[PDB]
């Protein structure tokens, strides 16, 4: 009954729009509540995307400051130059003068320890005085993995409560107008007939959801603009917050629906199975 | 071919439903059951729509007995008979026609027909000017009759229902177990069960009554 | 001093409820109300309930009218009425004595007579050990004999009731209005409503009919 | 006196309709706990940087360089004559024979000085620099005018972003529980009518939901604590790591009893409230005169 199949996919929707657009109220207050849940964890994933933009104020310092020779020598210093570039650890040994030095960043923090590398570096050429200052580096050092600890476990809760709140939402929703799943069952009727319509209103839930919190999300973005671009003028830059990427914000609708669609399965299964015959 | 055997149920809570059942019926046979207020005959017909267990003995229906069937068969088999409960189901929020029409989605046919079938089926109860309304709407007796409407389309090939008409007009019930023996005439066998002897004198009867669990307190009496 | 003056029933849906009708019943009378299928008798009833509003016409509760009165004025006077419902309304999940009891819970009456009392109204209905269980456990006549329970208790001043019997055996039948006519040997008034006469036309009675929303397709035939 | 009688049994039942059906009241109860959990998890830890106020301020410090030779007392005088203006956490005395020195590991001299205000504006701070510039003994105020506008830019996203998420969760957590609450009484309308056309009044219809909705206020509130005390309890693994290597005496305390209590009774209270609004709309809807 191919046709059929068709006929209960249709009949199941539109049915579902005119409950959905029936009792507006109630429906748009349990929307937004799922909504601005949703908004939390892709928004810090944003916010935390955008300040890996900015991936230079990690490394910014701690260039190891090699003085050159007492003796002005622009011309060995330059010759000096690009061998730093060769080397990994860094990224380019800028020529300075003497109104000398010269400087590179690393690209990651390491720690105490990797100044053998420093010491190695003193052997060049130009070299008047290794500097390169240590407890920096265990400042660092001790800042970083300690903020990774603090973003996983923030990463971490706030998956769960997302999840909790989702799931026993749909879960009691599902729970009331109970008369349907046995009025259906006992007459006839399959899993998947009486499945249908659930996953359909819980996933327009979850659209719904989808949708308003890329409007939160992006009203907020915009409102946080004003200082962002103030401190990257202020600064010396320009570096302000960017808007909602759209191809990001589909991916953000998608899993809504589909967590509505899961959840609406794992609400029906256990109604399904309590009224079993046993 | 609907024969029983040994049959009896007792709850785990401790009472017997029922205590003890052997009998057959044949095909496109008239049935009726009375007894008292204690009796067991929503429990009986349950038994038959089989949303609990025999708890001793066996039934047969046709090839496959009852007990011990996969839970996948059981819309096959719940979705060839028609029935009516003294607590009445209806789908609150869905009109009547869907609410008569639901069988037809569960086969499955064209909506054209769908609606000349329901329509047809509106005719036989007498509830012409009552086709699009909630059932919340009705008048006591007339969700009855719509349940009752519902067992009807689809021609089913089984009608088991229940009292019917046990809120009801005496006068308007003449017709309807009129239509019920008009269902009859054909190859439907009807387990209908009430209350009221005094029409259940007329017709062909069987009159298998119930006391307390107990199979026999009648007979075929025919 | 039960009187109606020209009231009738209209519904918001355009559908005609009740066209007019005028009343009196005095104190302590009784009355046996029928009438066919499509008769108002429920919406009829349900109006001195006042959980409906007249619509057209008026009408009177002794001293007071029914109507611009206060919804927390309502309570009272329901507190006074025993009323049972054709669709029996029953706590699930909540034991069948304290469903009894709800009523003289509602009145803050000590609880050790609670129980006498409860276990007083069980023989009337006849009903033994089908207590301390729950309702979904019970058969729909048991149901039925256990809202007449809830009806009769803490001894109303007004007694209402509809379709008694809807399920019952006729033996069960007689000996319920029995108690019926005792409570209104009591100094109480009974306006019970059923399609059967059959049974109440045994006894003197004052019965009334209406007829496709007309006060009257009959008069009085004390 | 039968107020107090009704009250006894109506939490009887609830703790028996609490108990029947146990997981899925667990269940709802977990997620109203971890979401009161977040906001005030967040509010702790700003108690803890108040506690380690002092690096807030003193790390774009003001300094100032003073004439080329002041007196050693002349200076251990000025630092308490700049004590009695507002913008001085600290004013610790450094002679001109100390800054000598001083310069020389760094790297006639002028006597410097040690000054850390509160307020962060760099207007307010820059006059104040000035002024600091204008003192008996000074020379010249040591002032990177733009490192005291950074620190001034600094606190305001950083203000605007906090007062945004606070503002943003305690909605959050109001919606999600008023919903949770009305939806479970949206739930079990039957007996709500049932005693209504019994009769009975308002408060007896209503009493049931109240107490279940407290203790459901109570369960979540208490799990909540737990869950904060643990994740402090494990986070503290890193803090104590840059103590140690900084060199420095803090460490996360967690769950002072005091704010439990206080968790706990807005949690019951939440619970209260929302239980009598959702009531209140049914009761509503079922008045027909
Ligand atoms: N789940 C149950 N719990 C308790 N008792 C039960 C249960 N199922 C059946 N019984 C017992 O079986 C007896 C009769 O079963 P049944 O439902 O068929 O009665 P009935 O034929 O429908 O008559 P009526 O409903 O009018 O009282 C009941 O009196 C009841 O005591
Ligand atoms: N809320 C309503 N809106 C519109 N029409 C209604 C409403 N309630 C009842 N009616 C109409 O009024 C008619 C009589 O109502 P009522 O319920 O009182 O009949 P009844 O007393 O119950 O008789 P019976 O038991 O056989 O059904 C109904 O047939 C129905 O068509
Ligand atoms: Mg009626």
């Amino acid at each position: 009954s191919f046709s059929a199949y068709l006929e209960s996919h249709r009949a199941s929707l539109v049915d579902s729009l005119r409950r959905l657009f029936g009792h507006p109220f109630g429906s748009f207050f349990t929307c937004l509540v799922m909504g601005i849940t949703l908004s939390l964890p892709m928004g810090l994933s944003l916010l935390l995307n955008n300040v890996e933009r900015l991936g230079g104020s990690w490394q910014r310092a701690a260039q190891i400051s090699l003085f050159l020779d007492l003796k002005t020598s622009e011309n060995q210093g330059q010759d000096l130059r690009e061998q730093i570039e060769r080397l990994p650890d860094v990224i380019e040994a800028q020529l300075i003068s003497r109104e000398p030095v010269i400087s590179v960043t690393p690209k990651q923090i390491d720690r105490a320890g990797l100044e053998a590398l420093r010491q190695q570096l003193a052997e060049l050429p130009h070299v008047q005085q290794a500097q390169l200052d240590l407890v920096w580096v265990e400042r660092l050092s001790a800042i970083l993995k300690l903020g990774e600890r603090f973003v996983f476990g923030l990463t971490i809760l706030l998956v769960l409560t997302l999840l909790l709140v989702v799931g026993n939402t749909i879960r009691l929703h599902i729970e009331n107008r109970r008369n349907e799943i046995e009025v259906i069952k006992l007459v006839g009727g399959t899993d998947g007939y009486v499945r249908r319509p659930f996953l359909y209103m819980g996933a327009l839930y979850g659209l719904g959801a989808g949708i308003l919190s890329w409007a939160l999300l992006a009203y907020s973005l915009n409102w946080l603009n004003g200082s962002v671009v103030n401190l990257s003028g202020l600064y010396g830059s320009d570096f302000g917050l960017q808007g909602v990427p759209l191809d990001d914000g589909l991916s953000l609708t998608v899993g809504a629906v589909l967590l509505g669609w899961v959840g609406a399965w794992l609400a029906v299964a256990r109604h399904l199975r309590e009224l079993a015959p046993r | 071919m609907i024969r029983f055997e040994q049959v009896g149920k007792r709850y785990p809570n401790g009472h017997v439903g029922l205590h003890e059942v052997s009998f057959r019926v044949h095909r496109g046979e008239i049935l009726f059951v009375t007894g008292h207020s204690g009796a067991g005959k929503s429990t009986l017909l349950r038994l038959i729509l089989a949303m609990e267990r025999p708890t001793s003995g066996k039934l047969l229906l046709g090839g496959q007995d009852l007990g011990r069937i996969t839970t996948a068969q059981i819309p096959f088999l719940r979705r060839q008979i028609g029935v009516v409960f003294q607590n009445h189901q209806l789908l609150t929020d869905r009109t009547v026609a869907d609410n008569i029409a639901l069988p037809l989605q569960i086969l499955g046919m064209p909506k054209p027909e769908i609606a000349k079938r329901v329509a047809s089926a509106l005719e036989r109860v007498n509830l012409k000017e009552k086709g699009e309304a909630l059932p919340s709407d009705l008048s006591t007796g007339q969700q009855q009759r719509v349940g009752i409407a519902r067992a009807i389309v689809h021609q089913p090939a089984l009608l088991l229902a229940d009292q019917p008409t046990g809120n009801l007009d005496p006068r308007l019930a003449s017709e309807i177990m009129g239509v019920f023996e008009d269902i009859n005439r054909l190859g439907t066998t009807v387990l209908i069960a009430s209350h009221d002897l005094a029409l259940i004198a007329r017709m062909r009867h069987r009159m298998l009554t119930l006391q307390r669990g107990r199979i026999i307190a009648d007979r075929e009496d025919e």
